[PDB]
């Protein structure tokens, strides 16, 4: 309804601007909330003002002649805009000139009252918290105005999103400490607009508050805005943080809501908006998919919504970045449209866009359910190099589980021998299970993919793990020892699961079965078909359809023991009794296969909120203890330097 | 039991760095936390730059993953341009470090001894190609020389009265120059370093007797 | 193309090694341009250079990410895209990148849902024919090619149908009807509902450009009998009419080309078993050009065994060999040469068996299983061995077993 | 453009203290092809004069800086710019957080 919504707008505004023409001629179909806000700086940049201010420094032959006259000797002082430098490195560590300690709030708030707090956030040294910051300018009675007050906001906010996870509800106190002193303090002149409100609405996205954000701030900006007509109308950027706070939250039927508000209201939305939205539709078609995995908006409906958002993202001529690559892809692999996928990935690289590592973890889990793109696989994985990326522990998952989808084996082998080996990385046990499983279900097995797998195995116990995938991996291996023949691999197997204390499985003993059935070539005989067969009597562990069918492959495959015979005979008549009980025979389950997006894979970290450029220019105050009198002192140079020094011993 | 790797040492760095920033951000009136966020950014700077010139796959993964691009950057443009902050590497024993077969062809690493021919030279007459990604303003440098050709014989080709009267008087002017003699002063390549004996007293158009790095 | 004409002016196939310094300069020349900025046209002319003379770049993968960069863009013409097609297969030899294939797909298939949504509203069908043809000539190259979903976009392009009236040439003609025969068994396996359609109209496709009865390149008389396999096969329905032609049709063909390739040997031996079912089904023999392509084989059949016998014979002519020994319409002679270049194959696994028994304790690893390397040993035997088996079976499968003993 | 800028250590001797010390001298070394990135430790060589101030070449490529070129690949520049640099003036260049009223 997006589209139908986007040009009902345009048409309705087309019909506006030519009615209001008639009463006092293209014009845009849309609105733009940050035109008039470019402009300005446009103008003030230009104005003569500004232009004598941040000035270069006058030269010798401009101060005057030569030197030695007081007054005109130096360069007189010169001022610079951080945001649009007119010189490059403002900063310098010379003798004389240091100028980062002159750049602290202390000497601020001398000129606080001209003071641009945005500037100041963005640009200052020793900053105290932003209550404190807020205290001060009370206490210097300011008038702040709404770009001040969202400047604190997004101040507080910037140390919301900095604080870890278990420590944002002091920091969202704090800020709602300080949007109450807003409110309420009447003198000096303090408004709370829809700039601060949007940052409130920020701030509790970032700590997780849905409920204390939508139903508190966001309603307060509204009641607002219909309380005073035209003096809190609601930016693109009010609807910006609403989306933010949608995103963060989950909620996917108040974002499609906002956005369509934003589309009914005539203005152009922006291109952070339509990837939150793409975002969301992706949210909606995953849950969608998993309720459909478990047996209602209908998918072709979610699709066509896509779908349309995609094409709103070119008619309202915003441009696409790498985030907008990533959530066109997402929801389209939430959709299943892998040719969309290929498409975009190959529209992306048409222009100009910076494909992320992420964009291509989209096109490998996109094309899960697809035959024929190992070759495709191969050359994404090769052309990763020259784009300035790497393979990672994510993408060498996806791949394996596209390689165990697809049963294929010689993809996966390939894929480990010629790029993974390279990496020297830690296998993960997914990446391992899913190795295992492609080689394993793969047509014609080869005694390289048992090496491999033994290798990997090693490795993997070798390298630490957190999650248990032992068994299942184990399993896996055993099934693989069983179509290629290796009954001494898999009993050799039997060892590391008693080490690693698992129980054993009917299927594991099934697979040694097929191992020993298989396996008359190299070893095997029905003395192994005897050990193999008293593990169920022995260890309690019930028989199984496929363990009646493999016992009867080694009976035709090496002879007729009295014991085999006996076994065959009792697990018979209890597959017959078991029937008799139920409707049908028992069988090994299948393993399933992990086909979970990348967005949800175990990321193997947490998150790095640092600054290079705070490092650099020494932002809270850092200190270094310098070496004192040892570096200056050189002692007496009244002669030269000679071994043993001047007077080579002393007695006192 | 492995704990001292260099990746397992520089994302610890990187954690107690943060940890730090997180503390001061809340009492940012803790003197010794700052001394110590000093020691911990100035350690985790050496560990970086030790995995970087011994692990690079490592060391690029961690810095795509946590957005950190330019957490090893030159702090000084003065001290950057005499090479200090290359000469790290040298000083750290990590100078020959790389692995060249693996990441590249070493064959157009070398100059030819016997003949002079420089590195260039050689992956030309190998058929190698040694060309680092070139940005948009280096593409324009070397794509509008021939457009620059063309509108020039372009002019020449279609207004003849113009270039013929633009190139006399440039050959006039040429020709009565003063100094058209081609003697030591004339071929000496840096007229005002050279002679700045002359400067201010008599010659008085370069207003500097130093252009460049010589 | 200049270097290219000087090349096929030349005596052989190849320039003289005056030439290797030139070679060197354009390949540096193209290092430096892949790097620079460069455009579609050039690139196409590059491209179309390097397909005219024989030349693998130095870099080889700068030029087809340059050319996955400019294959998505906005100026792209379904021209550019069928030219630059056939210059990536020509180089690649049937081995072109799956990036630029499938990126290839995904724009011919926006191009065709566009033709589509506009042709039917501007109609002037043989004036859009001009570009219908260019979009059916990239859909031809990228089956030659190889792509996957070739009968889904046939069947998106027969629904769009703007390429009627006859108004192509017989090649594509040809061309079209055996992509139709294609689709449409595809089709009939999976969703039989429009197979009848694509059978109907490839069947009268192959009777119009086969009416002529004029003689055909190889390549076109190979599509045209596979085609008209594949839809007796899928449809079961002929007409005398049409069988009477098709018997005029190979009467009057013959060997154009007298070249043979042992590369291209699989396919002429595939030509010549669907050749001669072909003509034991409609009930006339064709013997003439048979026989010719017969003799052309049999020249390398001879020479690769005869002229290097210690060396190698190839696999590919073995496989080929065994393929065409166990069939019942051909000459002794060819069964006689296929006899002795399987024994020479034979004699060469037997020599590789006993090489690889004398050689093997170079590749025994200490840190394997014993299991592990001896099921290394065992595979590295079984495929000699499986090799031998089937070469002897299908030796079993006729009467030249006396030849390989005498000789 | 085809000029690769290279810092290069001499010695000095001291004869009073009986100490060396290792000064720096830039160099405008010449690449044909454009291969140098920003930290690759070269070797350079003399030459004839190819300007003003360029008479050496870049002979050979002892370590090329993988960090720089895979920046390059990615995008950015293959050293980000210092932060800090040289003074425009002996006067401390004060910032302006001004806003457009004051």
């Amino acid at each position: 309804r997006l589209a139908a919504a986007a040009v009902k707008a345009a048409e309705w505004y087309a019909a506006e601007n030519r009615r209001k023409q008639k009463g006092g001629c293209t014009a845009p179909l849309w609105f733009d909330d940050t035109e008039q806000n470019l402009l300005a700086r446009e103008q003030h940049v230009r104005s003569p003002a500004y232009r004598e201010l941040h000035r270069p420094a006058l030269t010798n032959a401009a101060m005057g002649l030569y030197g030695g006259e007081p007054g005109f000797e130096k360069a007189h002082r010169v001022w610079v805009d951080p945001d649009r430098p007119h010189i490059k490195h403002i900063y310098n560590q010379t003798a004389l000139a240091r100028n980062l300690r002159y750049a602290r709030y202390g000497y601020f708030k001398r000129d606080m009252h001209l003071l641009d707090v945005d500037k100041l956030v963005r640009h200052a040294r020793l900053l105290p918290t932003p209550g404190r910051l807020l205290t001060d300018f009370l206490y210097q009675r300011v008038p702040l105005p709404d770009k001040s007050c969202a400047a604190l906001i997004r101040y507080q906010r910037q140390q919301i999103e900095m604080l870890e996870v278990w420590g944002r509800h002091a920091s969202f106190q704090c800020a709602v400490e300080m949007f109450e002193r807003m409110i309420v303090t009447n003198i000096p002149p303090v408004e709370v607009g829809v700039e601060t409100h949007g940052e409130m609405v920020l701030c509790a996205a970032a700590c997780g508050k849905w409920e204390e954000g939508w139903n508190v701030y966001a309603n307060r900006a509204r009641e607002l805005e219909k309380e005073s007509p035209e003096s809190f109308i609601l930016n693109t950027f009010f609807f910006d943080a609403l989306l933010t706070l949608c995103v963060a939250a989950g909620r996917v039927s108040e974002g499609i809501d906002t956005l369509e508000e934003v589309i009914k209201r005539n203005l152009r939305p922006r291109g952070t908006m339509l990837n939150k939205a793409m975002i969301l539709y992706s949210i909606l078609g995953e849950q969608m998919s998993k309720h459909e995995a478990s047996r209602l908006c209908e998918p072709e409906e979610v699709e066509k919504m896509g779908l349309e958002v995609w094409s709103l993202f070119d008619f309202y001529q915003l441009p696409r970045t790498t985030a907008s690559i990533e959530a066109y892809m997402r929801m389209c692999c939430a959709f299943n449209k892998p040719t969309l996928v290929l498409k975009a990935q190959g529209f992306a690289d048409a222009s100009d866009i910076r494909l992320s590592i992420e964009c291509f973890h989209w096109l490998v889990y996109a094309i899960r359910g697809v035959a024929g793109f190992g070759d495709y696989v191969m050359d994404v994985l090769s052309q990763l190099r020259p784009r300035g990326l790497t393979p990672d522990f994510v993408l060498f998952t996806l791949s394996f589980m596209y390689c165990a989808l697809q049963r294929d084996g010689e993809l996966a082998l390939a894929i480990f021998d010629q790029h993974f080996v390279h990496q020297n990385m830690n296998p993960t046990p997914e990446m391992v299970l899913l190795f295992i499983q492609a080689c394993s279900n793969c047509e014609e097995p080869t005694a390289v993919m048992l090496e491999r797998s033994e290798t990997l195995i090693k490795r993997l116990e070798a390298v630490g793990s957190s999650v248990d995938l032992i068994s299942p991996i184990y399993d896996q291996f055993l099934e693989l020892c069983a179509h290629l023949g290796a009954v001494a691999s898999g009993f050799s197997a039997l060892k590391r699961i008693v080490g690693f204390g698992k129980p054993l499985t009917t299927r594991m003993i099934n697979s040694l079965l097929l191992a020993n059935s298989n396996a008359i070539s190299s070893n095997g005989s029905l003395s192994m078909t005897e050990e193999l067969v008293g593990f169920f009597t022995l260890l309690k562990i019930r028989p199984n359809a496929d363990t009646e069918i493999c016992v009867n492959l080694c009976r035709d495959a090496f002879g007729e023991s009295p014991v085999v015979n006996d076994f065959i005979k009792v697990i018979g008549e209890s597959l017959q009794g078991d029937s008799e009980k139920g409707e049908a025979p028992q069988y090994d389950e299948d393993i399933p296969v992990i086909q979970v997006p990348p967005h949800e894979l175990r990321q193997l970290r947490t998150e790095w909120k640092l600054s290079p450029r705070d490092i650099v220019l020494r932002r809270f105050g850092q200190h270094t203890k310098p070496p004192g009198k040892a570096a200056l002192d050189v002692g007496s140079m009244r002669g030269s330097v000679i071994p043993f020094g001047r007077s080579p011993g002393e007695q006192l | 039991f492995d704990t001292t790797s260099p990746a397992v040492l520089a994302v610890k760095r990187a954690l107690k760095c943060r940890v730090l920033r997180n503390h001061l951000l809340t009492n940012p009136h803790n003197n010794i936390i700052k001394t110590v966020l000093a020691n911990t950014e100035r350690k985790l700077n050496h560990a970086l730059r030790r995995l970087r010139k011994v692990d690079f796959k490592k060391y690029w993964e961690i810095i795509r993953d946590h957005d950190v691009q330019d957490i090893l950057q030159p702090p000084n443009l003065v001290t950057y341009r005499q090479g200090s902050y290359w000469k790290y590497d040298w000083n750290a024993g990590l100078a020959i470090s790389t692995n060249l077969a693996d990441v590249m062809d070493p064959r157009g690493l070398n100059g030819c001894v016997e003949t002079g021919r420089s590195r260039s030279e050689v992956a030309r007459d190998l058929g190698l190609s040694y060309t680092r990604p070139l940005h948009e303003n280096e593409k324009k440098q070397l794509s509008h020389q021939a457009v620059y050709y063309e509108r020039l014989a372009k002019f020449k080709m279609e207004q003849p009265e113009a270039a013929r009267a633009m190139e006399r008087e440039r050959f006039v002017r040429k020709f009565s120059g003063m100094f058209v003699k081609m003697d030591i002063r004339s071929g000496a390549p840096d007229f005002p370093s050279t002679y700045r004996r002359l400067l201010g007293t008599k010659v008085v158009r370069w207003a500097s007797k130093r252009h460049g790095p010589n | 193309p200049l270097l290219s004409r000087m090349r096929r002016e030349s005596p052989n196939g190849a320039l003289d090694a005056r030439f290797d310094r030139v070679f060197n300069a354009i390949d540096t020349a193209i290092g430096a341009a892949m790097r620079h900025n460069c455009t579609l046209d050039e690139l196409l002319d590059l491209a179309e250079g390097l397909a005219a003379c024989e030349m693998v770049p130095s870099a080889l993968k700068q030029v087809e990410m340059v050319l996955i960069r400019s294959v998505m863009m906005h100026e792209c013409s379904p021209m550019h895209l069928r030219r630059m097609l056939q210059a990536m297969f020509t180089l690649m030899r049937t081995s072109v990148p799956q990036v630029l294939l499938q990126s290839v797909a995904s724009r011919v298939a926006d191009y065709i849902k566009e033709a589509s949504h506009m042709d039917s509203s501007s109609s002037e069908k043989v004036k859009n024919h001009e570009e219908c043809e260019q979009l059916l000539e990239l859909l031809v190259v990228l089956g030659k090619c190889g792509y996957g979903a070739l009968p889904g976009l046939v069947t998106i392009y027969w629904e769009a149908q703007l390429i009627d009236s006859m108004q192509l040439n017989p090649r594509l003609r040809c061309s079209y009807a055996s992509l139709l025969a294609s689709a449409a068994f595809a089709l009939k396996k999976h969703d039989k509902r429009a197979w009848e359609g694509l059978a109907d109209e490839s069947h009268r496709l192959f009777m119009e450009y086969t009416r002529c009865n004029k003689e055909n390149d190889i390549g076109r008389f190979a599509e045209c009998v596979t085609g008209l396999a594949v839809l007796t096969q899928i449809k079961d329905n002929t007409n005398s009419s049409d069988v009477a032609f098709l018997k005029e049709y190979l009467s009057a063909t013959s060997l154009e080309l007298k070249s043979c390739e042992v590369i291209r040997v699989q396919e002429l031996t595939d030509l010549l078993g669907r050749t001669l079912e072909w003509s034991e089904a409609l009930g006339v023999v064709a013997p003439d050009v048979v026989i010719q392509l017969e003799k052309a084989l049999f020249v390398m059949l001879e020479n690769v065994s005869h002229t290097a016998p210690g060396v190698g014979i190839p696999d590919e002519l073995v496989t080929a060999a065994c393929c065409l020994v166990d069939m019942s319409s051909a000459s002794l002679e060819l069964r006689k040469a296929a006899a002795g270049v399987v024994g020479g194959a034979i004699v060469h696994a037997e020599e590789a068996l006993e090489t690889l028994r004398s050689g093997a304790p170079t590749q025994v690893r200490p840190g394997h299983s014993f299991d592990v390397a001896a099921l290394a040993s065992a595979e590295r035997e079984n495929v000699y061995k499986n090799s031998i088996l089937q070469y002897c079976a299908a030796l079993q499968r006729s009467g030249m077993s006396t030849h390989v003993e005498e000789l | 453009l085809k000029t690769a800028v290279v810092a290069t250590n001499h010695m000095v001797y001291y004869p009073k203290f009986n100490q060396r010390v290792s000064r720096t001298k830039r160099f405008f070394a010449h690449d044909e092809d454009l291969a140098c990135v920003e930290g690759d430790l070269v070797h350079i060589k003399q030459c004839r004069k190819i300007s003003k101030y360029k008479h050496y070449y870049v002979f050979s490529i002892l370590e090329p800086n993988v960090e720089g070129r895979e920046r390059l690949k990615l995008g950015l520049k293959a050293v980000p710019p210092p932060l800090f640099g040289y003074p425009v003036s002996r006067r401390i260049v004060k910032l302006n957080l001004t806003s457009t009223e004051g």
